[PDB]
């Protein structure tokens, strides 16, 4: 209130709000002007009346009762005509991030908004009115000092100021760590605990002497703290319990929300899957259909029961000792990593998934990189990497891939499924194998098409197929000459789709024909494919 | 000193750009750098008033072993300065690309002798970020000229063409051009002679209160010309893959004569070049010696480059504004021992490519980079030893063309 109130104006060439007041029952009047004069007379609201055009509704209910109502104001007509301002919190710290601290208090700060005041060139905007019976009676007007509740700019302007009441007492205790959030402050310290104690109550009286109240009984709850679906113990942290339902039939809004706590658990509890859990929802957005549960998501389900039944908890972050990230193939474009410091409390662990014909190395890359930017945020480091793959199969899939790649400091784990390339084509052709000139078409209309081959030899083959594509038939006709020939081979095709497909070395897809044409790849010893114009 | 007033397009609005999360060591070597700015008066803290932003980054420019604060003002650009090249302008010379010699001077320190207009500050806005979210990050504005805006080198050039013109009378050959931050002053004297006159133009800077802290050679061979491999024996693959460039090439240029080589053997058996064969081999040799037809710059469409990874350390690139109608293509290859990697080759190549692009231009391309996004965003300022930043966007699918531009 000797705070110094932060300057706000109006989005440009717009007045403030001239909103209806659509009266309602006597008995909201009457509690609305209890509530009126007892926050004028704390100077929250001064009411002047007459030269003031804008107005904004005001609403009378009870939630959450000491027998007592409520008031409240739709400000929406208001805040679309405010200014920006710096955002918010653009997000939340992770525990995994934190260090440990001998002791942290909690400090919820009480009726924030309406102890920090609000810009004097703008409180006529805030304006709003109290009417008598339906207009027979004029009613009463008021306007604000203070941040009013739900306004587009309470939050960071109280942001800001309390960061500048902070400040001083900051300043005279390096010791102590304070970190803001929405209404609370948390207060970490590593002074013995009646230090620590006089301290938060130095800090509660620095702060109750610019308008701020705080906790004067025993401070919130003893650790474990329920914070932002975590629960944070003094030398642990985990999720909130996450209770998975059973159920008959499921919605797309119950599978919605079973993937995202499935999601959220992921953070901590190693090996949690969310493949065949959520192929059920690329259908289409539709809210209130229900979905059968395939197979594969009922084992996932269960998969992902069985291994939530116990609790695990990850550890906080000492920045004395290295940061070490290793990674787990799991199937069917899964993965997962475990981030720790020691090797039997990890500090977070974490899946990737593939979104998109695909390669095994490149997507430990990905994951490699999705690590990499998650423990800059996190910690504002890199880790070292633990990774099932050799020297050799990368520098040889990096040496060849079309793309730049950055393969940061990493070291080998000999833990199966190890990841390798399966085959590699040949640079040049191969003398004393046969050539198959192989040629595959469909028709767009019919669905009906043909794929063969012609080798030097005088072979040939056309074999014919239904419910086709140009392409898919492309693939077939190289899936013929692999069929029918010896260990080594050369083809040729003229379809640039089919080179690409092959020539990107998948291991794996969602298209059984290209499966048995990587099966092959496999069996043979020396393929040289070839491309010319069509 | 007054300030030029600075009134952005009409309708637009200010930049507001996420910050890139940063290693602490950065975010320590920015904090460091913006506290002794704020005591020197350049910056000055803000409130929740100014809702702009503008990414920051620390990088080690010229190889140095101390940090330097490099401001994206990419987005602030495109919002002030297209109208700020029609106001204030700075006319690219045409001969600046025909000097044997090109030396570029950092000129940027100029710029934070020069306030800025009090009403344009707050859109200069930019965050120091926190690791985990934990603290609020810290919010600063420019007080004077920043590095980096494109308006800073518009409203100072009364003061640089003051300032160099007694070295331009004294020496009428030399080319200086300023770009954002940087002189580029081309000669055609030997490497010595250069160097002695670009030494002269450093002490003249120096002597009227101008600090400045790698040569190029503008006679680079212009769009280059692609050949077609060069063989005792030819082999059926080997007329395959001849086909197959000699094809591709009938997009660029029109009179490749085809089937003359065109005309179910092993790929492994040699035939015999036809005289006609040899015939259409050497007339496509003679259409490929001469450069392309109706390629022409146009100043009006943004300029676009192409980068592939050749292996081995090489990479080409291309830049055009029409597909086919190349510019400029030339080819880039790190040193030959020294342990370097595939993003240094591709930002030092990105560099190189911009520079060139400002001699002969005086504007910079857009760049199709062969990269992840992520692995982009993550490491690009690890070697980026440039005080511009070109505008980039990403390839995901391959070129099955590679061999086509070796
Ligand atoms: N409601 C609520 C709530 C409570 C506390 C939070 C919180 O405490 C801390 C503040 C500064 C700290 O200092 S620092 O980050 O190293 F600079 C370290 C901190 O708690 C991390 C270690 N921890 C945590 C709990 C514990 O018992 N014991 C312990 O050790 C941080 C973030 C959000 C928080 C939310």
């Amino acid at each position: 209130s000797p705070i110094e109130t932060v300057p706000v104006k109006l989005k440009p060439g717009m007045d403030g709000p001239k909103v209806k007041q659509w009266p309602l029952t006597e008995e909201k009047i009457k509690a609305l002007v209890e509530i009126c004069t007892e926050m004028e007379k704390e100077g929250k609201i001064s009411k002047i009346g007459p030269e003031n055009p804008y107005n904004t509704p005001v609403f009378a209910i009870k939630k959450k009762d000491s027998t007592k109502w409520r008031k409240l104001v739709d400000f929406r007509e208001l805040n679309k005509r405010t200014q920006d301002f710096w955002e918010v919190q653009l997000g939340i710290p992770h525990p995994a991030g934190l260090k440990k601290k001998k002791s942290v208090t909690v400090l919820d700060v009480g009726d924030a908004y309406f102890s920090v005041p609000l810009d004097e060139d703008f409180r006529k905007y805030t304006a709003f009115t109290i009417p008598s019976i339906n207009n027979e009676t004029p009613g009463i007007r008021y306007q604000y000092n203070v941040l009013p509740q739900g306004w587009k700019g309470s939050p960071a302007i109280f942001q800001s100021s309390m960061t500048k009441i902070l400040e001083p007492f900051a300043a005279q205790n390096p010791d102590i760590v304070i970190y803001q959030y929405m209404d609370d402050l948390y207060v970490g310290s590593d002074l013995e605990i009646g230090q620590h104690r006089t301290k938060i109550e130095e800090l509660r009286q620095h702060l109750l002497r610019w308008g701020l109240t705080t906790p004067d009984k025993k401070h919130q709850k003893e650790p474990p703290f329920l914070w932002m679906g975590y629960e944070l113990h003094p030398d642990k942290w985990t999720v909130q319990p996450i209770v998975l339902p059973e159920k008959d039939s499921w919605t797309v809004n119950d599978i919605q929300k079973l993937v995202g706590k499935l999601n959220w658990a992921s953070q901590i509890y190693p090996g949690i899957k969310v493949r065949q859990l959520s192929k059920l929802l690329r259908g289409t957005k539709a809210l209130t259909e229900v979905i059968p549960l395939t197979e594969e998501a009922e084992l996932e389900l269960a998969e992902n029961r069985e291994i939530l039944k116990e609790p695990v908890h990850g550890v906080y972050y000492d920045p004395s000792k290295d940061l070490i990230a290793e990674i787990q193939k799991q199937g069917q474009g899964q993965w997962t990593y475990q981030i720790y410091q020691e090797p039997f409390k990890n500090l977070k662990t974490g899946k990737y998934a593939r979104m998109r014909h695909t390669n095994d190395v490149k997507q430990l890359t990905e994951a490699v990189q999705k690590i990499t930017t998650e423990s800059i945020v996190i910690w504002g480091k890199t880790p070292k990497f633990k990774l099932p793959i050799q020297k050799e199969t990368w520098e040889t899939w990096w040496t060849e891939y079309w793309q730049a790649t950055w393969i940061p400091e990493w070291e080998f784990v000999n833990t199966p499924p190890l990841v390798k390339l399966w085959y590699q084509l040949e640079k040049e052709p191969i003398v004393g194998a046969e050539t198959f000139y192989v040629d595959g078409a469909a028709n767009r209309e019919t669905k009906l098409g043909k794929a063969g081959y012609v080798t030097n030899k005088g072979r040939q083959k056309v074999v014919p197929l239904t419910n086709t594509t140009n392409q898919k038939t492309e693939l077939q006709a190289i899936y013929l000459a692999l069929q029918d020939s010896g260990l080594e081979v050369n083809i040729v095709t003229d379809s640039q789709y089919a080179l690409g497909i092959i020539q990107a070395q998948p291991d794996k897809s969602e298209s059984e024909l290209v499966n048995q044409i990587i099966e092959q790849l496999i069996k043979k010893e020396k393929v040289y494919l070839a491309w010319v114009p069509a | 000193i007054e300030t030029v007033p600075v009134k952005l397009k009409p309708g637009m609005d200010g930049p507001k750009v996420k910050q890139w999360p940063l290693t602490e060591e950065k975010i320590k070597a920015l904090v460091e750098i913006c506290t002794e700015m704020e005591k020197e008066g350049k910056i000055s803290k803000i409130g929740p008033e100014n809702p702009y932003n503008t990414p920051v980054f620390a990088i080690k420019k010229k190889d140095s072993t101390k940090w330097r604060k490099l401001v994206d003002f990419r987005e602030l650009n495109k919002r002030t300065q297209d109208f700020w090249e029609v106001q204030l302008g700075i006319p690219h010379p045409a001969g600046l690309k025909k000097k044997k010699s090109v030396t570029v001077l950092d000129v940027g320190d100029a710029y934070f002798s020069v306030p800025l207009d009090e009403d344009f500050r707050k859109y200069t806005a930019f965050t120091i970020p926190s690791i985990n979210n934990e603290t609020p990050g810290i919010r600063y504005q420019y007080n004077v000229l920043p590095q980096g805006w494109k308006g800073s080198p518009a409203i100072f050039q009364s003061s640089m063409t003051k300032i160099l013109e007694p070295f331009k009378k004294q020496n009428p050959d030399i080319v200086i051009y300023q770009y954002m931050d940087d002189l580029y002053v081309g000669s055609d004297l030997e490497i010595g002679q250069h160097r002695t006159k670009i030494e002269e133009l450093r002490q003249h800077l120096l002597r009227w209160g101008l600090t400045t802290p790698y040569e190029l050679h503008p006679d680079k061979w212009t769009v280059q010309p692609i050949v077609l491999p060069e063989k005792d024996s030819w082999t059926v693959n080997d007329i395959q893959k001849l086909v197959g460039k000699l094809n591709w090439a009938s997009q660029i240029y029109p009179g490749i004569k085809v089937r003359q080589l065109s005309k179910t053997k092993a790929l492994t058996e040699v035939i015999p070049l036809t005289e006609e064969a040899e015939l259409e081999l050497a007339e496509n040799r003679e259409i490929l010696k001469e450069p392309v037809h109706g390629v022409y710059y146009d100043p009006s469409k943004d300029l676009i480059a192409e980068i592939q990874k050749q292996g081995q350390g090489q990479w080409t690139y291309q830049i055009y504004q029409e597909p086919f109608k190349n510019l400029k293509t030339g080819k880039y290859a790190r040193m030959r021992g020294a342990h370097t990697n595939d993003v240094k080759q591709l930002t030092e190549a990105v560099q190189k490519i911009t520079t060139e692009s400002i001699v002969i231009w005086g504007k910079t391309p857009k760049f199709k980079l062969p990269i992840q996004k992520e692995t982009w965003e993550t490491w690009w300022t690890e070697y980026w030893q440039a005080t511009w930043i070109p505008e980039w966007e990403f390839v995901n699918t391959p070129p099955l063309v590679k061999l086509w531009y070796q």
